[PDB]
DNA sequence: TAAGTCACATGGTGCCGAGGCCGCTCA
DNA sequence: TGAGCGGCCTCGGCACCATGTGACTTA
């Protein structure tokens, strides 16, 4: 019996049709092991990917809810430009920080490379 | 280190008649056993027609070696339809005189025989079962060693081996339980469970059992001066047809 | 790549016209039983009859769509050029089929003619 | 190979059409099985059937495989035909010497 | 209309499929699941943007029956990380490290399984330095991770920096071995090599030697050149003019 | 021949004396912490083992007469900080 | 162990899990039987506890190249590609060990 | 000391097994004892809290 | 006297570098 | 037609376990 298996299979069902070493492709698993185990406590949100189609470009715009300390949280609001092909970041830029990180943040951001920002915002 | 070919016969030939013509043929007298064996004892192997009989033909002139010591094995049922095999040691240039003859006298038709995966293993199962004078059998636990040769594209894999120690084995067959074929029931699966290997399919050239006996395709080499009774009837199931 | 959706497109076909002999067979099958109430023991000369009108059903209907596309020549498509390799190879081999079962059937009467000298 | 590939989606669609058609045919008959209890089968009217008779990319695929499949069974017929023939020549060799030998045997 | 089916029989067939194409895709198996499924995508590309995230996996050996209805249950757990390391001279994500780390099946305890992170970053080392060996929670993954994804952003930048001095032409011909620790280059043509640890130059070497170029002049540059690597190509920028 | 039924007597029994021999070193080999192929490995893993095991009895030894005499200078010196 | 003329679709599809079970990827790093690296010589002693008896059992391997070799052995259906554990099927290559839980370690 | 090689081998195996038997033994009643030390540390130290 | 432990001396399987002829092989 | 690389392959030296028998001891 020949299966096609997506994004949006049950669990039971891919470990019925499982004979490889890729990772698992049970979408809503995937997000559960994103959201609740290698960062916890940070509730992420996009809002927008409309596209340049014209330009083959993506623009993405995402909100960073750094909620570990629930009483004042600091929430950061990105925005980038994708090359959707032949993947460049062609530009970010950040469109709106909590005030009461802003200095902080303030003074990693204006280097380069997001990634270490991101990463440094959230250890 | 004593090989035995082994070949089928079309005919129930009897021995106890004709065998002085064999004498002055051969310029000697043979040394002619009669037997009457009944190897599957066991309830489960057969409880009716498991009479077989034994003839132990033996050119006796000294005892050295192989050189003067080729023996015959004959073993044979009337109510099978292939109703007799024999099998030979040694390597005497008079044992195919002595097949010439039994074609000859017997018109009988005999062919080489080739022994399949579940025939080798159904053998290393009959060759560790030993009747004892007391009449029970014993199952002696060897360290045996599957041995594989397959042709694979490029010579890729030319030969791999399967080595089973003598404690493991007999913790396999306690395993699966109180059984008399140890490796077709035990062992056997034990490695397909583990390596996924069915070694009923796989091209298996030897089994080898450490100190005892290490059966072929084609052949048979026994420490032992002699074959037991269960390797001669599972032989015998073999060529049936 | 191309090889590829030629297999493919042959167990296509294999899967295709066995679907379509098989659910003929049934909707045929299926009017008989409810015209009638139960009656599904027709005789063999009323089974091949159905057999019948299924294969000249099937080959006109092959020659139908053979209308369609060899009418007018594109020399375009691919599905042409398979047309004709599917002819040309169909057609080739038909003489070498009656030479052999002729020369064998020759080799028959030896044979006969060898048995009954010896 | 767009075009192969949209047409083998045409015939996949194809095929799920004739496969819906199929399982609703036969469930069809299946409960008109059901509905029936006689066993034993009913003789066919010989006018129902004269009406059934007077009743009633599919070509494409037949003539494909029909001519694919026929001209390798043809192929292989030759192989297999060959093969038994040149057997038969060297049987009649064989038997026509050993006819001769029988003969001035029968002779002398 | 193209009426294929006879009216006799077309009452009892539902002819409906070849009208709707959405009553064939509902006897088969939408688009707003496709949608969930593309914001989920989406989302799960904005979390790997991190570098450091936890993937779902399974071994296929693992994969056993309880045989109670035929629920398949995993029987090692298995936990799969990558590690995406922005490199901002391209703007590009470089292809990522995976490692794997499956449970111990007595301990019940993750080990380093496998990984495709080169030998010269000491991952069995890192992995065993966290938590004192064995590790429990996601946290000490997450901290093993963050330690050798350290090292990646390390390796990475330290290329980064002098694929940026090779480009703004202020050195000439370099090479760079595999984590960009022993390079040479030439300024005009004086031959400095550099052994630089982690974001920061610990030795230098200026080779070539000049008539003109002296030895107490070429100590003083020595240790004037060690520092940071920024520091590196400020002040080499500087005494350039 | 009767020498001959002899010598096979004394060829299955030393047979039977060289399985347990190798049974016995196997066992030994399946008790060694790292796994050794050769006899020698497996006899000179077995010494370095046992050894180990002695001083690590010892060393025990010692470590709980240590653990003792910080119990007991730790109960007295709580018990004098609470009297004082 | 129970088993002909298998249909060519899904046959390909036990080819390709064949393939991803012994090179890792559908297409294979890229006759085709050939791996990434040929092994000649690997040897690994399995053991296992079966109601508190330490079971072992010695594979050795020999040839030009063995988890081609072996792969080529599950194509024509003599090793089942289900059962193949990690070890057999080229994990950790060119090393041989003993797996003792479930857990492969090298030999010195 | 043992005479034939395979009590010799045999009484190894025992040796080791009563060896790792005794230290288990030994680290199981260190840890009762210290245990309740311990626990008599901890209340007076409670005590010496309030 | 039957059975056991022992070192002992020969049997034997696997391994590999050296080198030779073969086996096409291609210009 | 002629040089020429590559799988084969056997020689044989080495390495190691395997093995059968006499000497000696135990019961």
């Amino acid at each position: 019996r020949v299966e096609r298996i997506n994004g949006l299979t049950n669990l039971q069902k891919e470990l019925v049709t499982k004979y490889d070493t890729l990772p698992l492709l049970n979408m809503n698993l995937r997000l559960s092991y994103l959201r609740d185990h290698t960062y916890p406590h940070l509730q992420v949100s996009v809002q927008s990917r409309d596209r340049v189609h014209n330009d083959g470009i993506e623009v993405l715009v995402v909100n960073y809810k750094f909620c570990r300390n629930t009483m004042n949280p600091f929430e950061i609001q990105f925005k980038m430009f994708y090359k959707f092909e032949d993947s460049t970041l062609l530009k970010w830029e950040i469109l709106r920080i909590s005030t009461n990180v802003r200095l902080k943040a303030k003074q990693l951001l204006a280097t380069r490379n997001f990634q270490k920002c991101l990463l440094s915002l959230y250890e | 280190p004593y090989t035995w070919k082994f070949l089928g016969i079309s005919k129930q030939l009897s021995l106890e008649n004709g065998i002085a013509k064999l004498n002055q043929l051969l310029n000697l007298e043979v040394d002619l056993d009669i037997q009457t064996i009944r190897v599957p004892s066991d309830p489960d192997g057969g409880t009716a027609a498991d009479e077989y009989i034994r003839y132990e033909m033996r050119l006796d002139i000294s005892n050295l070696d192989e050189g003067t010591y080729s023996k015959f094995i004959f073993l044979g049922n009337s109510k099978m339809e292939v109703p007799m095999f024999l099998c030979y040691c040694g390597t005497d240039n008079r044992n195919e005189v002595v097949l010439q003859w039994l074609k000859a006298e017997y018109g009988v038709i005999m062919w080489p025989i080739k022994f399949e995966q579940k025939t080798m293993i159904k053998l290393a199962d009959a060759s560790i079962v030993h009747v004892t004078k007391e009449n029970i059998e014993q199952i002696t636990w060897f360290s045996s060693k599957l041995y594989f040769e397959p042709e694979t594209q490029d010579k890729n894999l030319r030969q791999f081996s399967i080595e089973i120690p003598r404690e493991s084995c007999e913790g396999l067959a306690l395993g699966y339980g109180n059984t008399m074929h140890p490796y077709n029931d035990a062992i056997v699966p034990y490695i397909y469970n583990e390596t996924g290997m069915a070694v009923e399919r796989l091209p298996l050239t030897s089994v080898i059992l450490a100190g005892h006996t290490k059966i072929m395709r084609e052949s048979i080499v026994t420490s032992t001066r002699s074959l037991r009774n269960r390797v001669l009837a599972v032989v015998l199931q073999s060529i049936q047809f | 790549s191309s090889e590829k959706q030629w297999e493919r497109i042959q167990q296509l076909e294999k899967e295709h016209v066995e679907v379509y002999r098989e659910l003929l067979i049934t909707l045929d099958r299926l009017y008989l039983i409810r015209k009638h109430n139960h009656a599904v023991i027709l005789s063999h000369t009323q089974q091949r009859l159905l057999e019948i009108r299924h294969q000249l059903q099937i080959n006109l209907e092959k020659t139908a769509l053979l209308i369609r596309l060899l009418e007018k020549p594109d020399n375009t498509n691919v599905l042409f050029t398979k047309l004709q390799n599917l002819l040309e190879e169909s057609n080739s081999l038909d003489y070498e089929l009656l030479q052999s079962l002729g020369a064998q059937s020759s080799l028959h009467k030896q044979l006969i003619e060898s048995r009954a000298e010896r | 190979k767009d075009v192969l590939d949209v047409y083998i989606k045409n015939l996949e669609n194809q095929i799920g059409n004739k496969r819906y058609f199929l399982k609703q045919a036969q469930g069809a008959i299946d409960e008109i099985t059901k509905r029936s209890l006689d066993t034993e089968g009913k003789p066919v009217n010989s006018e129902v059937f004269t009406e059934l008779l007077r009743k009633p990319p599919i070509g494409f695929s037949l003539t494909s495989n029909f001519l694919s499949l026929r001209a390798q069974s043809s192929s292989e017929w030759l192989s297999l035909m060959n093969d038994q023939s040149v057997d038969q020549k060297a049987m009649l060799l064989l038997q026509n010497n050993i006819n001769s030998d029988l003969k001035e045997l029968l002779r002398k | 209309q193209h009426q294929m089916f006879d009216p006799g029989v077309a009452d009892l067939l539902d002819t409906d499929i070849l009208t709707s194409p959405s009553k064939r895709k509902r006897k088969l198996k939408s688009t707003s699941d496709r949608s969930e499924l593309e914001d989920y995508i989406v989302l799960e590309n904005v979390y790997r943007m991190f570098g450091i995230t936890f993937f779902p996996l399974v071994d296929p050996i693992d994969l056993k029956i309880k045989d109670a209805s035929g629920e398949i249950f995993v029987d090692r757990e298995m936990l799969g990380i990558r590690l995406e390391v922005f490199s901002e001279r391209t703007s590009q994500f470089e292809k990522p490290h995976y490692v794997l780390l499956k449970k111990r099946i007595k301990s019940n305890s993750w080990f380093l399984f496998k990984h495709t992170i080169p030998s010269f970053i000491d991952v069995q080392g890192i992995f065993d330095d966290t938590n004192g060996g064995l590790v429990i929670s996601h946290d000490d993954a997450y901290l093993f991770a963050k330690r050798v994804f350290l090292q990646l952003v390390e390796v990475q930048k330290r290329r980064q920096i002098f694929k940026d001095l090779e480009a703004k032409k202020i050195i000439h011909d370099l090479d760079l071995d595999l984590e960009s620790s022993m390079v040479s280059f030439f300024v005009k043509d004086i031959k400095v090599e550099l052994f630089v640890k982690q974001n920061e130059i610990v030795s230098c070497s200026i080779l070539d030697d000049i008539h003109d170029f002296s030895q107490n002049n070429k100590s003083k540059w020595e240790i004037a050149l060690l520092g940071s690597l920024d520091d590196l190509e400020l002040k080499l920028n500087h005494s350039f003019a | 021949e009767w020498k001959k039924q002899r010598k096979d007597s004394h060829k299955e029994v030393e047979r039977r004396r060289r399985e347990n021999i190798n049974t016995a070193i196997n066992v030994l080999s399946d008790l060694l912490p790292v796994r050794e192929s050769s006899k020698a490995a497996i006899l000179a893993c077995a010494a370095e083992y046992i050894q180990k095991l002695k001083e690590t009895d010892e060393a025990n030894i010692e470590k709980w007469t240590l653990q003792k005499l910080l119990s007991e200078q730790n109960a007295s010196q709580l018990a004098s900080a609470n009297e004082k | 162990l129970n088993d002909g003329k298998e249909e060519p679709e899904i046959r390909r599809l036990r080819l390709e899990k064949n393939m991803i079970k012994f090179k890792g990827s559908a297409n294979g790093v890229m006759s085709r039987y050939s791996s990434l690296v040929p092994i000649e010589k690997v040897g690994f002693t399995l053991k296992n506890e079966i109601n508190s008896r330490i079971i072992t059992i010695k594979l050795k391997f020999n040839g030009n190249d063995i988890f081609g070799g072996l792969h080529e052995l599950c194509d024509k259906n003599l090793i089942n590609i289900d059962k193949v554990p990690g070890w057999l099927a080229g994990e950790n290559g060119s090393f041989s060990g003993t797996i003792m839980n479930g857990d492969f370690q090298r030999e010195q």
